[PDB]
């Protein structure tokens, strides 16, 4: 679960600190964290939806890491990035919603969805960070 | 011309440019930065030795507890000297920076125990066998040592070997593992380390031949950009770079081929030229010769100039009008933008005046220029013949369209598709010429002039070819330049005799030459290394300087580091580096981050700094005086001694501060009216066993000294290692009594040894194979020259 | 006073950014700040309480620091850390409460408690950090 959290603060602190004009070094510590993610992900496939009117969409990962063009980012850098973020956003949305509908009497404190159950897996823990929310 | 020299040189002393031309090339092809960096030893700082221990009031308790001690304990005297000392460690750390690591290469037999137990390194081994036998070591110890077996996983390449280091040691070696700075390697990556361009340049063939084990591993090249904008102030050094980058270029630029026999052309030339026809100033237009060379020189020279972002002038020869015509060629192409304003000055006006204007009949007012903004231009606004008129705007523009960001960050001021191979420029440069045939002055003039012009025109069918050539070449070579390249007005020129120019011109046939594959790489490779070195040293540099500051080393900082820096860069010979330059260089350096690597380590050293210093055997931090009979304390290790693990209750006087700044006797007064006081920092040391001594109150002596003259180096203080043994002086415990030490010291007690906590496990990858050079794996051929093509795709060099 | 502040944002940004898994280079800048503290403290004794029904608990300092190695964090790393945090938490609580009850006609704007008065001391200033609350 905590996993999930990160995924976002990653994107927020991303769609926020990554803009046309900021010095690289203001995101050095960040950039890293990001890439680290892409890696852990790529390869594994997911299933969301499959209930009520909720659509069953299939997500797959195949992304290239992030460059580092020195001395403040050039517009081009952003757009090639934003394109990658938007797939994760539209993803998480579907992930949240899918686990935001399932309920369980016995153990209704743990992950239900096929999507999240897979995240609590150990091979992903490598992402967790900045738990200030 | 002697007067010209002395000064032309007084300038050359403001240029860290090495002397000979060639002497520079070597320096480059020589820079072999890349280096596999592996290591053997685990690396520590301290092994654990046995030591005698006497219980309170006791003798050698017979037991010998294990304590940690420093291998190589060389610590200076004085807080300041200490700080400097550590600093050297930083330098040592970097020079030994193990880029990667493996453990099999350190395997060792854990002599004792079932299960073929293998352990980390030699020291690890020793220790085990050692303790195994010190009979007073909990049954759990042998056990652990015993059964603990290595961890070998064939698949995945994992190796987890049992080891023993130390808190501060694990500390190091650890990060060395977590920063193996070694990324994988797939055919695809080799393919990719190739300019996004070349691959698509048909003329060049690509192919793979060798495979790649999942064992493949390389080390990032690290090609950050400029970081340092030398483009706006360090002229002296740019000139030296340009020069360098320039020679480099010539070394590459392919030599030409298939030229028209020198003799043949010049001969039809005399027929056409009508040389000796009255005109007094003969045989100045034919010093043109040695063209079989001049062209080769003019050619090379031209490229490098560009690439290297150099700027030049022209061994111009006013009379020789022809030599001028060709000039027009030059501007037709080479973006005047990179030509010291002046040499262009002469050239144009010489054209403008002794040409066009009068033979064309226009301004018979020849032209009067003081210093507007581009004399060559303005001519436009007032010329009535379109053809002529287009040349003008295009030439006064063609500003070397300084705007590009390709294959990922490569600002390489580009050039017109037009020029490229649209060429027409040439066709138009000619068409405009095709209608310059008319009146004004003597006959032998137009006759001679126009006739020469024609030789440009006919040949024009070929002159085209020239355009294509360069177009490609520059447009090719360039691709493999990492260093960015802002256009700058170099301080130095480069002479280009219209002689050669003119030759190249009417003297090139259906030749067709291009950069040999192997050639190209070699080029990349160099700039690469160089870069790597620049960037790297930069980091090495910064790291130090910053450390130099918190490490309060208010001394070297200026030059010291800078000197070494430049030297390693090779390219230039310091010395002739104006002083405003070296310092300014620091001013810029000090304002940058620090390669995590570098930085991350210093942060570590500082945290343990304190601990080390007191950990040493010789030297403690300051002493206390209380002129109050004091009760000697007792510690298991030193026996009966006068140690104080804490100041608090007595002023502190930074020795360092005092010594460095002279004394005001504040201390002199406090000592004199005999007042409680403390001294802080690192200090000499003295052990003594003379029970008697204590009675003699020796410790209250040493001090008076200082006073004399400042100094305070000669301040050896005293300790009384009074063990119930090694002290012949023991008529002490035989008499009811208690130790009356008037003074004691700060050296905190060494650390006890606790196995458990020092035993760490080890995460090490297993079995690499490191590769350098790279490229090599690339198989590449080349079409036959007669079949080239540029962006054009129709065919470079196409006048069958 | 400001001192006090830090002590917390230190712990929060701590009990928050230090979780099983995260990449070290996200806390490099942090870790440091932390240690710096332990140092300044160790070798100091405090006392809180003494008024009304407020217990008088005593505190001492003597702690080891934290590794700097490790690409990522292993569970073990955390637990050995959390154990140290919990002593500071239970500390600050007692510190706050002790200065949150005393009032002074005169300088009701200055520190009161034996606990805090000692903090405003200069030798502790080396701990200030991130005042955005």
């Amino acid at each position: 679960m905590d996993v999930l959290y990160s995924l976002s603060k990653t994107l927020k602190d991303a769609r926020d600190k990554i803009v046309e004009g900021t010095l690289y070094s203001n995101v050095s510590d960040l950039i890293q964290q990001f890439n680290q993610m892409i890696i852990t992900m790529n390869g594994n496939e997911f299933q969301t939806g499959g209930i009520g009117n909720l659509p069953i969409r299939n997500w797959n990962f195949d992304f290239g890491l992030l460059g580092t063009t020195l001395l403040n980012l050039d517009a081009n850098y952003v757009e090639t990035a934003r394109n990658t973020i938007d797939y994760f956003v539209d993803f998480v949305d579907n992930v949240c919603m899918d686990e935001m509908v399932r309920e369980s009497q016995r153990n209704g404190i743990a992950p239900q969805s096929d999507s999240l159950i897979k995240l609590s897996g150990i091979k992903f823990k490598r992402i967790n960070f900045d738990n200030s929310s | 011309e002697h007067q010209k020299e002395i000064q032309y040189e007084i300038l050359q002393k403001t240029i860290p440019t090495f002397e000979p031309k060639e002497s520079i090339l070597k320096k480059l092809e020589d820079i072999k930065p890349e280096q596999a960096k592996k290591q053997t030893k685990l690396f520590r700082i301290f092994e654990p030795r046995q030591l005698p221990i006497y219980r309170a009031n006791g003798e050698k308790e017979l037991r010998n507890r294990w304590y940690w001690k420093l291998k190589k304990d060389t610590l200076p005297d004085g807080d300041y000297d200490v700080r400097e000392y550590f600093l050297n460690l930083y330098d040592q750390v970097l020079t030994e920076m193990p880029d990667y690591l493996l453990l099999k290469d350190m395997a060792v037999e854990n002599k004792n125990s079932r299960d073929a137990g293998k352990v980390v390194d030699s020291e690890t081994a020793s220790i085990c066998d050692a303790i195994f036998q010190d009979e007073e070591t909990e049954g759990a110890v042998r056990r652990f040592i015993a059964e603990m077996r290595q961890r070998v996983q064939a698949d995945r390449n994992v190796v987890n070997y049992p080891s023993i280091l130390h808190p501060i040691d694990y500390a190091f070696n650890e990060y060395f593992l977590q920063h193996q700075l070694v990324e994988p390697l797939n055919n695809d990556i080799i393919f990719n380390y190739i300019p996004e361009r070349i691959r698509n340049d048909v003329n060049y063939i690509l192919n793979m031949d060798r495979n790649l084990p999942s064992t493949a591993r390389y080390i990032r090249p690290n090609l950050l950009q400029d970081r340092l904008n030398l483009h706006d102030n360090f002229e002296s050094l740019w000139d030296t770079i340009t020069t360098s980058n320039y020679i480099l270029a010539r070394s590459v630029v392919p030599d030409l081929k298939e030229l028209v026999s020198t003799e043949a052309q010049i001969q039809k030339m005399s027929q056409d030229l009508q040389l000796e026809a009255l005109t007094i100033q003969s045989e100045t237009q034919f010093l043109t010769g040695i063209n079989s060379q001049a062209a080769n020189d003019c050619f090379k020279t031209l490229i490098a100039a560009m690439l290297s972002q150099r700027t030049m002038s022209l061994d111009f020869v006013t009379t020789n009008y022809m030599s001028l015509i060709s000039g027009m060629w030059l501007l037709t192409v080479v973006p005047n933008d990179m030509f010291i304003r002046e040499s262009l000055v002469a050239c144009q006006l010489a054209i403008v005046n002794t040409i066009i204007y009068p033979a064309f009949g226009m301004q018979r007012m020849h032209y009067r220029n003081g210093d507007p903004q581009t004399p060559f231009q303005i001519a436009e606004q007032q010329i009535q013949n379109f053809q002529v008129a287009n040349w003008l705007h295009f030439v006064n523009n063609n500003q070397f369209r300084q705007v590009v960001i390709d294959g990922v960050l490569n600002q390489v001021l580009n050039d017109n598709i037009r020029d490229g191979h649209v060429i027409n420029q040439l066709m138009e440069a000619l068409m405009q010429l095709s209608r310059q045939q008319f009146p004004t002055m003597p006959v032998d003039y137009k006759r001679s002039i126009q006739r020469g012009i024609l030789l440009l025109s006919n040949r024009l069918g070929q002159l085209v070819d020239l355009t294509r050539l360069l177009a490609y070449n520059y447009e090719t070579l360039m691709a493999c330049v990492t260093m960015n390249m802002q256009h700058v007005q170099t301080l130095t020129t480069e002479k280009l005799q219209l002689t050669s120019v003119t030759s190249l011109c009417m003297l090139i046939g259906n030749a067709t030459v291009i950069p040999s594959p192997q050639t190209l790489f070699h080029y990349y490779n160099v700039n690469v290394n160089f870069h790597s070195n620049y960037n790297e040293r930069i980091n090495d540099a910064v790291a130090i300087i910053t450390a130099a500051n918190r490490l309060n080393l208010y001394q070297k900082k200026m030059k010291a580091i800078v000197e070494d820096f430049l030297k390693r860069l090779h390219i230039f010979d310091v010395a002739r580096v104006p002083d405003d330059q070296m310092y300014r260089l620091r001013d810029r350096l000090r304002l940058l981050p620090v390669e995590v690597r570098r930085l991350d380590i210093f942060n570590l050293i500082l945290m343990n700094m304190d601990q080390i210093e007191r950990a040493s055997d010789k030297i403690a931090q300051g002493v206390i005086i209380a002129y109050r009979d004091m009760q000697l304390e007792r510690d298991e290790m030193y026996g009966y001694v006068n140690i104080a693990r804490n100041l608090d209750g007595f002023q502190q006087i930074n020795l360092e501060e005092l010594m460095r700044t002279g004394d005001y006797a504040q201390i002199t007064n406090m000592l004199l009216n005999n007042q409680p006081v403390a001294l802080v920092g690192a200090l000499p040391f003295v052990t003594d066993s003379s029970v008697i001594s204590l009675i003699a109150k020796l410790d209250a002596t040493v001090f008076a000294q200082i006073v004399k003259l400042r100094k305070v180096d000669t301040l050896k203080p005293i300790l009384y290692k009074i063990n119930s043994d090694s002290n012949d002086f023991y008529l002490v415990a035989n008499y009811d009594w208690v130790p009356t030490s008037t003074t004691k010291v700060y050296k905190q007690v060494p650390q006890q040894f606790d196995f458990r906590n020092s035993m760490h496990m080890l995460t090490s990858n297993l079995t690499f194979t490191v590769y350098s050079d790279l490229l090599a794996f690339v198989s590449a051929d080349t079409v036959e020259p007669i079949n080239a093509v540029a962006f054009d795709n129709m065919r470079i060099m196409n006048e069958l």
